[PDB]
RNA sequence: GAUCGCUAUAAGAUGCACGAGAGCGAAAGCAUUUUCAACUGUGUCCAUUAAUCAAGAACGAAAGUUAGGGGAUCGAAGACGAUCAGAUACCGUCGUAGUCCUAACUAUAAACGAUGUCAACCAAGGAUUGGAUGAAAACCUUGUUCAGAACUUAAAGAGAAAUCUUGAGUUUAUGGACUUCAGGGGGAGUAUGGUCACAAGGCUGAAACUUAAAGGAAU
């Protein structure tokens, strides 16, 4: 048997019968609401980071990404009127660009910023 | 040395070759048990087919219940570094096993690893032929 | 003599883009020249929502950007080939 | 103004 | 056209020294430290023709007398 | 005690998604963030200072050479396991040179838009990158006039046709300026000679002889 030897010790984890453990939980789970459920934090015995699905479903084609370091991460967005496909920034427009942040949007509309990590 | 209800995290690796059903604690450092395809079946292109996959993943969960782990943050993957990011077949098979042997499941995530920046791929410049 | 008037790329400016690696077949191709598809897709497939949503939280979709060669896209189904008139359908 | 006419193949 | 881009651009006043300004060929002669810099050393030559272009005119025009002769 | 799971380090290489018939560059080429060129504006200056260019000179993917450092991944050679009649290959595994940086050489590619450079004229459209001037409250919506990469239609023009139209139009109704190249197919980019390189090779480059086709676009 390998678990006769475990001990449980709550944060439950299995130890054996030495905790520089990293425990990783939604931030839902944290709060016990499903707003914040794009948000993974790290406990240890730790820092945040977005979930694979949100950032994946955030990343437009037509518009400019906005990276810049706590990692933040933002995407230029289409005006009420814009009829053209595409929204891009200048390079100039992007270096000032470098939490509700946005309001740059005086620089040029914006809507997707999020803190994609802390270290 | 078991408890009750301890939330587990099953980080099913499947590829087109092979599936892994992996179930550990919720720190990620002490596994439960581990069944793959390849304890299952004697044929080796049968190494990843569902039946393979959901068989392996049903005995896997007998063993969660018998030892208190009963719920799961599931973590779907596939051999995604530089080559295909899609989880291989068995995939859906065995994250259906363990909803049919009764386990809640929590969270759902795609843990295949997505490089920022890549190493060179296997076959050359002209590819697999 | 030309096949296409594009030459098959999408370069017009630029001498020379990057190569990247065939999806399926690992060949290296133009970037321009690449056919890339979208796909998104659920993690839980249809076939087995019920059985998550019975015993189990918005189920998170896949996002992820496919590139072919010529070579594997035609053999793939991917595209098809077209008709001589309807190459220039650009919709 | 030559402006007026500035805001081509041979 | 641009005596050197293929570029060809029309902006200009509309009517109702500069030999000394194009010596730019000292700003850049900024080579020591950079001297792997080819875009610089290509661009180099082209200022420099265009001294000497300017340099055989001025002379013929007696605008500068016969013993100029631009060096490092 | 593999695969696999979490956590830690250290170099090497890379620079996803954003990434587009979008931008810049003479071409080759350029993708993490913190000197030069061009466009536009002008009641600024000079006054033909210009165009194309034998000789001559820069830059010039990849591979390759020499000497160092680096040496993760992949991987000409090679070794295995397959498949096959054989397979000295395609399939799988392992693996030296190389793949990376520095310094010096090599100077060739389907180095292609297979379309030389400069100048005038030439049907009809929507959209696009940077301007400036109006309207509309920097970003988006509209008008105007330039520069740039393109795209759509043509009952017209051209062509052998495919197609081209911002030319491959304004060519037997034959002449705007200049440079380069070609003369049926092979032998042949071979021999000899000359020259550049450490070398591989590059540049210049025949003849003898042989043969009625070789080739292009469309049915």
């Amino acid at each position: 048997e390998p678990f006769s030897k475990k001990e449980w010790y709550n944060v439950q984890i299995v130890v054996n019968k030495q905790l520089g453990r990293v425990v990783e939980v939604n931030l839902a789970d944290l709060m016990e609401n499903e707003k914040f459920g794009a948000y993974n934090y790290k406990f240890k015995c730790h820092g945040l980071k977005l979930t694979t699905d949100k950032l994946r479903s955030i990343v437009k084609k037509w518009c400019t990404l906005i990276e810049t370091s706590i990692f933040c991460i933002g995407f230029t967005s289409r005006k009420s009127n814009q009829i053209k496909k595409t929204s891009y920034a200048k390079s100039a427009q992007i270096k000032k660009i470098r939490p509700k942040i946005v309001a740059c949007s005086k620089v040029f509309s914006m809507d997707n910023v999020y803190i994609r990590k802390v270290k | 040395g078991s408890t009750k209800d301890a939330f587990g995290v099953a980080h099913i690796y499947a590829t087109f070759n092979d599936t892994f059903v992996h179930v550990t604690d919720i720190s990620g450092k002490e596994t439960i048990i581990r069944i793959t395809g390849g304890m299952r079946v004697k044929a080796d292109r049968d190494e990843s087919s569902p039946y393979a996959a959901m068989t392996a993943a049903q005995d896997v969960a007998k063993r969660c219940k018998d030892l208190g782990v009963t719920s799961l943050h599931i973590k779907m993957r596939g051999e995604g570094g530089v080559y295909s990011k899609t989880p291989g077949p068995g995939a859906q098979a065995a994250l259906r096993a363990l909803a049919r042997a009764n386990m809640k499941i929590g969270r759902i995530e795609d843990v295949t690893p997505i490089p920022t920046d890549c190493t060179k791929r296997k076959g050359g410049r002209r590819g697999r032929r | 003599t030309s096949k296409r008037r594009n030459n098959g790329r999408s370069k017009k400016g630029r001498g020379h883009t990057q190569n990247v690696r065939c999806s399926h077949c690992g060949r290296c191709v133009p970037k321009d020249k690449a056919i890339k598809r979208y796909q998104i897709k659920n993690i839980v497939e249809a076939a087995a929502v019920r059985d998550i949503s019975d015993n189990s939280y918005k189920l998170p979709k896949t996002y992820m950007k496919l590139e072919y060669c010529v070579s594997c896209g035609i053999h793939g189904r991917v595209v098809r080939v077209r008709s001589r008139t309807d190459r220039r359908n650009r919709l | 103004t030559a402006a007026s006419e500035a805001k081509n193949s041979y | 056209g641009r005596m050197y881009n293929p570029g060809r651009g029309i902006s200009r006043r509309c009517i109702p020294e500069d030999l000394y300004f194009l010596m730019r060929a000292v700003s850049v002669r900024h080579l020591e430290k950079n001297k792997k810099d080819k875009d610089a050393k290509y661009h180099l030559i082209l200022i420099e023709s265009k001294i000497h272009r300017l340099t055989r005119y001025y002379k013929s025009a007696k605008v500068l007398e016969a013993s100029f002769k631009y060096d490092a």
